[PDB]
RNA sequence: UAGGAUAGGGGCCUACCAUGGUGGUGACGGGUGACGGAGAAUUAGGGUUCGAUUCCGGAGAGGGAGCCUGAGAAACGGCUACCACAUCCAAGGAAGGCAGCAGGCGCGCAAAUUACCCAAUCCUGACACGGGGAGGUAGUGACAAUAAAUAACAAUACCGGGCGCAUUAGUGUCUGGUAAUUGGAAUGAGUACAAUCUAAAUCCCUUAACGAGGAUCCAUUGGAGGGCAAGUCUGGUGCCAGCAGCCGCGGUAAUUCCAGCUCCAAUAGCGUAUAUUUAAGUUGUUGCAGUUAAAAAGCUCGUAGUUGGACCUUGGGCCGG
């Protein structure tokens, strides 16, 4: 049975401690100021930072000339820079072990259409993210942890068939002239 | 506004015809049919017999307004019933089907003589 | 083997209330961030 | 002190062979006295009701544990098993079939009830926690 | 098993046919001929994987019916007929014609070749001795027996064979000094010279080989093949002319290109 | 050693001859709830445990045994015989082998439809064409895994703190909210023309028209003494019933039971049992201990084992970067 072939994985971790309270509160504060739905969008976050951390550490072990240490450490250092997690001049890959999970928060598209205007609110971004409401390149995109790049950074924008930048107007609107006719 | 856009494409003389994959344009449409993908087809490609033309595997991408798919334009109407799986004839409409029924589709015939 | 169940059958009935249902999801984690540290 | 040649593999590692059966859990699960343990190597098991009995707690509380004595479908043992909640005892009857479960503490006894190392947790093939919460009836 | 073995589970098939691990359970088991299964390509990946020819299984079998595909100069039907390093397939329909030739990371391509050097191939003696009544005669690594050979070639050497008249027409002796191009291990598809030969009395002779970009490396004597005599080579080279380069290279390679688009 | 047999080497077997062969570096025997490997889980490093299962190799087709056909079988969707079991009978006879696909019984803590198709991948035959329960498709499927709804925004309000006067006020800031307050905008869950999907269907992706006022389109599982996050609130009960992994609670003022309210954690998931890893430097090679907490043999000799003092030029220079 062939499709058994096909691989997944875990994207996140729960925490050794349940209950305490620094991390409790800590985790709280990004969860809101981000305008998350759990911790379980914190929690992959932080797995995926942890994986870059210890590919980063294990080359900054090695010794320069190691062409491993160049190959990788260049196209890593490219990684970080293609998604605005790295300033410029920074492509030094000690840096990256200094970047923080805030980084990577705010890059996803929910933050960068806050950002952006467009959304008045953390909240009224992320609705309005699920709601077809908004598009990258020419795609409508509605997964709000997009983590947009930085080269796209600039074309984003309202649905060509959305009412806030685009076309018709929705099911209430045209409702209400309905019953207003 | 539809417009019509072919890629990958490529004539060979081995099938006797030509392949591509279309990537039809639709703002404001749902999806286009492959009938009417079939008859837009004929007026780029003048083929004088509609029936050569064979779409499918059509996507219609997330978002919409977009869909792909792969495009085969024969030269024959002989090369096309050679060349052709049946199920595909039977969609455009030059064939036709049957069924079956498995108990005595051999089982007992083995065993009389 | 007797008094099995006794607390349970002596307590009075008391039935709930019909609160407003509060807010699932992201919502629910604005309440609760606005409420540790914005008050 | 311990033998630090360079040859002295064997030595170490026939130590450390023979040393590791003087710890209890290592023991517990290689010796095989498991498979002669009431569920055999199981976390749990069907049986039916024999009778109920109830149980006294030890000395710092002072309370009638009721518990239902079940044979094992499966080999024929007989053990004892709690019944856990406030009138749950009232739902068994006699000769019902009844799903046990361990209690925790793997095979050793929990809490106040003396010698009793078993809780039911169905019977008639409904949870006793719908039973009690009034989700499913028999 | 109480026999041969008729199906190749796609996992299990070679890793240099490129196939995905998703698109079947099964893969296409080259049938015997005069490559070694493990070193060919059948006619179902050269006409419906690389050169997209066809779609599916069954429009392989319904191009080779109509005897198109030509290997070596003869018309060969069968579709999982395992066409190898060095031979030619020619479509004459199309007027089309391919060398089979590695590439420095060890997977076959098709190198397209004129008309002129589509006549002839080179081949690898695998040993000469003699025959039925003293007849000497002469074994390739593909299968080909050729009886009345020039007496001075020896195994392991090259011949060119031209594919009209069937027989010799030209050969180059193996030693020190002729370029070659390794047809296993890691280093496949790397050519080079001959710099040296370290015999082991029972065990696998061993090549020491120099790339004309002066990367040095060793195979070992099953493993190399010699094109040409002298520094020339008598045969095209595909993309990249043999010579391997690290990834380093490659990327230094995207990214200047990356400049130009 | 000589034969016989085999496709062939060989005590493989026969005749004769010699007395060897393995073993504390563990033979031989026993256990395995033991098919081996690729691999799996957890992993600072070192490790510990697992590997019936889709790839490779082996083995078997109720248990043994013997075979024919054939290039290839000691074949079981082939035969012959026995043992176990069992079927049709007109009582003389005949036919058996699901550890193939689906399904049934039993066993159980424990596992899906007696469906469609060769269209994909491939195999196979005299064969481009037939066949394929291989394989795919759909169905059941909270085994695991991914993304991600259950609301957003506005002004009103009894109000509530900083920041504008900060004096003496008073309200206005980001709105924080009991607010079934008021107000439209937005949307997909659902329904469904259509097209698309597909071998034929189906689901998805597009989509006409419907489809949201908060009682509903209503989120649960566990908890609130400590460990460990969250009540010295209110009823009941009175060492009872019950809770409680552990410490403990309950004997008339229960922070622990039975309930209500409220609060807490995770959240479409969460609890429980068992096995296993971590914690465990509580198996210690890295890396633990042995006066008194467990633990130096009563003492010395001694073979294997482990361990083993110093000593014999690359030392004095040129040479190129
Ligand atoms: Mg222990
Ligand atoms: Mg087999
Ligand atoms: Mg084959
Ligand atoms: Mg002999
Ligand atoms: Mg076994
Ligand atoms: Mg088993
Ligand atoms: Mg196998
Ligand atoms: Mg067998
Ligand atoms: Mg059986
Ligand atoms: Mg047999
Ligand atoms: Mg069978
Ligand atoms: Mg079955
Ligand atoms: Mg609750
Ligand atoms: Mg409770
Ligand atoms: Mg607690
Ligand atoms: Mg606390
Ligand atoms: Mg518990
Ligand atoms: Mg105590
Ligand atoms: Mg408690
Ligand atoms: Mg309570
Ligand atoms: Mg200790
Ligand atoms: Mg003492
Ligand atoms: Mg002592
Ligand atoms: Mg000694």
């Amino acid at each position: 049975h062939v499709n058994f072939y096909r691989n997944y994985g875990k994207t996140f971790k729960k925490p050794r401690r349940p209950y305490e309270k620094e991390r409790l509160d800590a985790e709280l504060k990004l969860v809101g100021e981000y305008g998350l739905r759990c911790k379980r969008e914190l929690w992959r976050v932080q797995y995926a930072l942890s994986r870059i951390r210890n590919a980063a550490r294990h080359l900054l072990t090695l010794d320069e000339k190691n062409p491993r240490r160049i190959f990788e450490g260049a196209a890593l250092l490219r990684r970080m820079n293609r998604y605005g997690l790295l300033a410029e001049g920074q492509d030094k890959l000690d840096y990256v072990l200094a970047l923080t999970a805030e980084n990577f928060l705010a890059r996803r598209l929910q933050t960068l259409v806050f950002k952006a205007g467009m959304a008045k609110s953390i909240h009224h971004a992320r609705v309005l993210i699920r709601q077809r409401h908004i598009r990258v390149g020419r795609q409508i995109v509605n997964v709000p942890s997009f983590m947009v790049r930085v080269e796209s950074e600039k074309h984003i924008d309202f649905s060509l068939t959305s009412p806030f930048g685009g076309g018709p107007a929705g099911r209430v609107k045209r409702k209400n002239q309905k019953k207003a006719s | 506004a539809v417009t019509l856009r072919t890629r990958k494409f490529m004539t060979n003389r081995l099938l006797s015809r030509k392949q591509f994959v279309l990537e039809v344009i639709h703002p404001g449409r749902a999806n286009v049919s492959k009938a009417d993908l079939k008859e837009r087809l004929a007026k780029i490609y003048e083929v004088k017999d509609s029936n050569c033309i064979f779409v499918f595997k059509f996507r219609t991408h997330f978002g919409g307004g977009k869909s792909t798919g792969f495009g085969l334009i024969y030269d024959n109407l002989e090369a096309a019933k050679k060349f052709e799986p049946k199920y595909r004839l039977i969609r455009n409409g030059l064939a036709t089907k049957v069924e079956k029924s498995r108990k005595q589709i051999k089982e007992r015939k083995n065993r009389t003589k | 083997l007797a008094r099995a169940g006794k607390v349970r059958g002596q307590t009075p009935k008391v039935a709930k209330q019909d609160k407003k249902k509060q807010p699932r999801g992201r919502a629910h984690k604005r309440i609760q961030y606005n409420r540790r540290f914005v008050t | 002190g311990k033998t630090r040649g360079m040859g002295a593999g064997r030595k170490l590692k026939t130590h450390r062979r023979n040393q590791r059966w003087a710890d209890k859990a290592y023991k517990k699960s290689h010796l095989g006295n498991e498979w002669k343990k009431p569920f055999a190597g199981s976390s749990h098991a069907k049986g039916i009701v024999l009778e109920k009995i109830g149980i006294e707690a030890k000395q710092p509380n002072s309370a009638i544990r009721k518990c239902a004595r079940v044979q094992l479908v499966k080999n024929g043992k007989k053990i004892a098993a709690f019944v856990p909640n406030d009138g749950c005892l009232n739902f068994i009857e006699e000769n019902d079939e009844v799903l046990i479960a361990g209690f925790g503490r793997k095979g050793h006894a929990v809490g106040d009830i003396p010698g009793v190392r078993f809780k039911v947790v169905k019977v008639s093939g409904v949870s006793l926690l719908a039973l009690f919460k009034e989700k499913k009836e028999k | 098993a109480r026999g041969l073995k008729k199906h190749l589970k796609r996992l299990n098939a070679p890793s240099h046919w490129m196939l995905d691990k998703l698109g079947g359970a099964f893969a296409p088991k080259p049938s015997s001929g005069p490559h070694k299964a493990r070193e060919c390509l059948p006619l179902i990946l050269i006409l419906r994987n690389r050169l997209k020819y066809a779609l599916t299984y069954r429009e392989v079998q319904s191009i080779l019916m109509q005897r198109h595909i030509m290997v070596d100069g003869k018309v060969r039907t069968d579709k999982t007929y395992p066409a190898g390093f060095m031979d030619i397939i020619s479509i004459p329909k199309t007027g089309e014609n391919y060398r089979l030739l590695y590439d420095t990371k060890g997977r076959f391509r098709l190198h397209s070749v004129r008309d002129e050097d589509a006549k002839f191939k080179l081949c690898k003696v695998r040993s000469v001795q003699f025959g039925q009544k003293g007849i000497p005669y002469l074994n390739t690594y593909d299968g080909r027996t050729i009886r009345y050979p020039d007496p001075l070639i020896k195994a392991n050497d090259t011949i060119k064979l031209d594919l009209e008249t069937n027989k010799i027409v030209d050969f180059i002796k193996f030693d020190v000094g002729n370029v070659v191009m390794v047809t296993g291990g890691r280093n496949t598809g790397r050519v080079g010279v001959i710099k040296n030969r370290e015999k082991h009395k029972g065990t696998f002779e061993t090549i020491h080989v120099e790339d004309a970009q002066g990367h040095q490396f060793a195979t070992r004597l099953g493993n190399v093949f010699t094109i040409g005599k002298g520094t020339k080579p008598w045969v095209s080279l595909p993309k990249g002319k043999g010579i391997k380069l690290t990834i380093i290279e490659e990327q230094r390679k995207r990214d200047a290109a990356a400049q130009a688009a």
